[PDB]
């Protein structure tokens, strides 16, 4: 566990010198990429459905 | 030089990328065991 | 760079192929996953591609 | 009554032993994942803001 | 087992140098070859039956 | 590379010769194997065919 306290110790440092992403993006990574499947299989079940 | 760090820094990038590549391999090493 | 782009435009578009065979009768759940394969690379096309016009 | 009980300990004993060193591996697998983890990315911070990039 | 575990030393190795088939392709190596003997029988069973 | 192009074409003709000789009579099992061995050869012609354009 210590080493796990290590993995902490480093996990940390790799928050802070790479913040986590904001649940504001998860948001877009899970609505922006609604229109990326809807928006572009919009096309594609009306282009040559 | 800063380019010659940049090439040792990616290169110990590098050297801790494969050293990666074996450690990831390793935990693939057991998983099926 | 601008290789890259081709060469990355061109695995998108052969995506895009497996994406245009997954698409037929019905097998919208391959490509719906298919079709967000292609987005992956295409930020590349959009990332890559704006970056090819600035350094012009 | 001696011997029977001794087998079951050195069986149990030899059984979680095995196991014990089992799950060996499986951690340090996490450990140098863990060296690896940050010393990776501790390279990755020589270029970001007031590092080499600002350097550069 | 220490062989199987440098096989599975050296596999896994194989496995991050070539990453295996990931599930998309098998339904693709199991579909697509679907038309790939239906489309090509499809002309075979019509052309010259 | 074009010669090669040739003999696994002629080699699928030959294949096709087969399959065209294992459909009659209702002998769609040995023609619905046979079939698929062409189209590994088929993906060698397209695969080869298309570089040669290339080359070109």
């Amino acid at each position: 566990e210590r080493i796990e306290t290590k993995i902490l110790e480093l996990e940390a440092e790799r928050e802070l010198l790479n913040p986590p992403p904001s649940p504001l993006d998860k948001k877009f990574e899970q609505w922006e990429e609604q229109q990326a499947v809807e928006a572009t299989l919009a096309a594609m079940k009306a282009r040559r459905s | 030089a800063p380019e010659d760090l940049l090439e040792r820094l990616l290169g110990e990038m590098e050297l801790e990328l494969i050293e990666l590549r074996r450690a990831l391999a390793q935990t693939i090493a057991t998983f099926k065991s | 760079t601008e290789r890259q782009r081709d060469a990355q435009q061109l695995i998108a578009q052969r995506w895009y192929e497996k994406a245009q065979a997954a698409l037929d009768r019905g097998n919208e759940q391959l490509a719906r996953e298919a079709l967000g394969q292609r987005q992956s690379y295409q930020s590349h096309t959009e990332a890559l591609g704006k970056s090819l016009g600035e350094q012009r | 009554a001696l011997v029977e009980q001794v087998r079951g300990q050195l069986q149990k004993l030899e059984r979680k032993y095995l196991e014990l060193k089992s799950q060996k591996n499986l951690y340090l697998a996490r450990l140098k994942s863990a060296i690896a983890a940050q010393k990776i990315e501790e390279i990755a911070g020589n270029l970001d803001n007031a590092s080499a990039s600002s350097l550069f």
